[PDB]
RNA sequence: GUGAAAUUUUAGUACCUGUGAAGAUGCAGGUUACCCGCGACAGGACGGAAAGACCCCAUGGAGCUUUACUGUAGUUUGAU
RNA sequence: GUGUAGUGGUAGGAGAGCGUUCUAAGGGCGUUGAAGGUCGAUCGUGAGGACGGCUGGAGCGCUUAGAAGUGAGAAUGCCG
RNA sequence: UAGCGGAGAAAUUCCAAACGAACUUGGAGAUAGCUGGUUCUCUCCGAAAUAGCUUUAGGGCUAGCCUCGGAAUUGAGAAU
RNA sequence: UAUAGUUGAAGGAUUUGGAAAAUUCCGCUAAAGAGGGUGAAAGCCCCGUAGACGAAAUGCUGACAACACCUAGGAGGAUCCUGAGUACGGCGGAACACGAGAAAUUCCGUCGGAAUCCGCGGGGACCAUCCCGCAAGGCUAAAUACUCCCUAGUGACCGAUAGUGAACCAGUACCGUGAGGGAAAGGUGAAAAGCACCCCGGAAGGGGAGUGAAAUAGAUCCUGAAACCGUGUGCCUACAACAAGUCAAAGCUCGUUAAUGAGUGAUGGCGUGCCUUUUGUAGAAUGAACCGGCGAGUUACGAUUGCAUGCGAGGUUAAGUCGAAGAGACGGAGCCGCAGCGAAAGCGAGUCUGAAUAGGGCGAAUGAGUAUGUAGUCGUAGACCCGAAACCAUGUGAUCUACC
């Protein structure tokens, strides 16, 4: 969602991870993985920005 | 659509021309050019319109005319334009535009007479088609040169 | 950069609305006491440019 | 004993009368001819060296002449 | 399936393909021998592709898409 | 003593082996209607050496002849 | 804050090897899985990275102190001040997109020469009304252009004929009196452990023995192609006129990716190379000595047509800000289409010409665009590559020769 930094300094995992707010989510940033993570606030802000 | 699996659009991407690549291409051996000629060196051809020594056509007939300084055209809008507004908005050369209908008022908007139109609007413009106002005040709208 | 046009057919040519352009015709600037009346009268209206021509120059006249 | 060079499409590289871009070692039809060298000559290989100096062209150069065109250094004349 | 029909070709227009280097993802091979070199009596209509024997001793293939310093027998070419 | 020049008992003679205008660097990848070259493959179709005008004649533009994509009526094409 | 630094997590065994980081078991760490090195390819061996700490000295940047400097209203309009050989005019030249043109505006050289607030300059010759300003005295940060140099980084950039000319002791060797011109040359193995000792040989060189996983890795030192030079041998060749082959074929020797097999070849048939330029080629027209390597239609900005994709009477952003040199939203100035005719005033599904409601030119009557990718062509640019004789501008030369 936002700055609860201590949910992303523990995404330096083996690269099967990568981390990324809800603002800088791309094409390829999802195209190029399988399964997606998400928490529930974040679904909402997504909701906001993509109008 | 995954990433080891691209596919673009059919018909979508040429491919390309390299020419002077052997024999076979149908393209080697004069690069698709022929035998000598100024056509055919590097940089070769004349200057467009350029008739090797005829008088050109561009000076073979004759100048005309001059340019107004101060011309004034308008901006048309014609009949069917407005009949979108059903009945008493008061169409105005102003936020009316704001609508996805004219931008740029060029100087001042017009208004015509083509084709048809049925309902009761309030038309407010810079110049009117003696048919234009004769088409309002049929159906009973007003005008104001405003 | 940008294509240059030709500020010299410019002042010849009034492009039409179909696609075609205008032109004024020649032989009318000067001695007409050889020329006929017909020779002379059929020579007021200006007429249009031939499919010819139009295949050389419809580059320097891409704008106006 | 020491040890180059220009040249060179690959070559198992004969003669006659034809034929051919109109004079052939190499095509055609005939005649002569075992394989490999060594010393001499210079008819031929349109022989080698110099992308014709003769001639024309390039809307090519450069140097020179003049009552060819256009200008100018210089000499002189008038006003201020 | 089966009938009918056509398939010489320079300048040139059109169409479909072979091969080299690199990038991306997926999936792979490699001291129990990769790239490169040599030999082979093999496969497709072509450009071209595999397989095995010897040498060699550290990196390269395969699929889909992308970008090009992407293909050489002639320039009295340039270097060894 | 110096190159838009110098020197010449005068020949276009000489100025670091080449002077009808020295050498060296820059504008500079100067310009050339002229010559030479231009690399992988298959399928389909496939010409022209003509008229007109040109400070034009071995150059160029349009027209004719070639190829590729669309629209429309045909009955317009052809040989008897 | 810049110039030295400090600290910094987690592994053993088995099979191949000369050597494991390889393979197979079973474990562990991560705010640290970026990278480099170690006897082959390492998250856990080493240097590091994520973090956390750190300056005696010197420099810069802030901040606030102290000091320096600067700055006041209202009302009156009698008289005074408000930049002089200046503005501007003629003449001759230059600068403005503006080549004297009907030529405003700005400079320069020469001559002539204004007014003073009831005044002066300008609004593209010039005049009138109106409107906007006050020249002939100076200073002034930021937003903009560049990179010899230092620090840290990155790259669908090069990998010893490439990339700087130069990866090595290079603007050196060498050439020219001088200005000036200017190369070729990287690779042993993991570690020199770089061959003690014997033998032939004057030496060089070599043969054993040794070091080494490998000496056909021995200092010309990884791999090691082609032209070119040699040794051995299976088949043929001394009555034969051969673009040098292919079709036919006896014999002789073999035995393969195992299939209508391989090598050679007595003898017969047929047959004038390759490239370019040309009406025409074997041409006695023209180019190649041979092998290898490099060596030619590209890119940016415009324009136009086909293919495709998103919206469609609409389409559509630019500069610029935050952002990882990204994406990724804001940003509606602007361009294109939706209406045309006329030189123009203008008219408007019409309009122009015309005395005309005549006729005729041009458009409407359904008639679609625009943004981007892509490809074909064209334009400005060196624009497919190589090729002159010449021209202009700074320099260098009279040690040869000419005159003194």
């Amino acid at each position: 969602e936002n700055g609860n930094d201590f949910a992303a300094l523990s995404a330096r995992n083996l690269p099967n991870v990568s981390v990324v707010t809800s603002d800088n989510v791309s094409v390829l940033d999802v195209v190029s993985a399988n399964k997606v993570l998400a928490t529930q606030t974040a679904l909402t802000q997504i909701e906001e920005v993509l109008a | 659509m995954k990433l080891h699996e691209l596919k673009p659009a059919e018909g979508s991407r040429q491919v390309r021309n390299r020419v002077g690549r052997g024999t076979s291409s149908g393209n080697g051996k004069t690069a698709g050019r022929g035998q000598k000629g100024q056509k055919a060196r590097s940089g070769g051809g004349v200057r467009l319109g350029f008739e090797g020594g005829q008088t050109p056509l561009f000076r073979r007939l004759p100048k005309r005319g001059f340019t107004n300084i101060n011309r004034k055209d308008y901006a048309v809008v014609n009949l069917d334009t407005l009949n979108r507004f059903e009945d008493g908005t008061e169409v105005t050369p102003v936020v009316l535009k704001e609508a996805g209908i004219v931008k740029n008022e060029k100087a001042g908007i017009k208004v015509l007479a083509d084709g048809e139109l049925t309902k009761k609007l309030t038309v407010k413009a810079a110049k009117f088609s003696k048919s234009a106002q004769e088409a309002i005040e049929a159906a009973g709208g007003s005008i104001e040169v405003i | 950069p940008k294509q240059k046009t030709h500020r010299g057919l410019a002042k010849r040519v009034k492009r039409t609305g179909g696609g075609g352009l205008k032109r004024g015709r020649a032989f009318t600037s000067h001695r007409f006491h050889g020329k006929t009346k017909k020779q002379r009268r059929q020579l007021r209206k200006a007429s249009m440019v031939a499919k010819g021509d139009y295949k050389r120059i419809r580059q320097q006249l891409a704008r106006m």
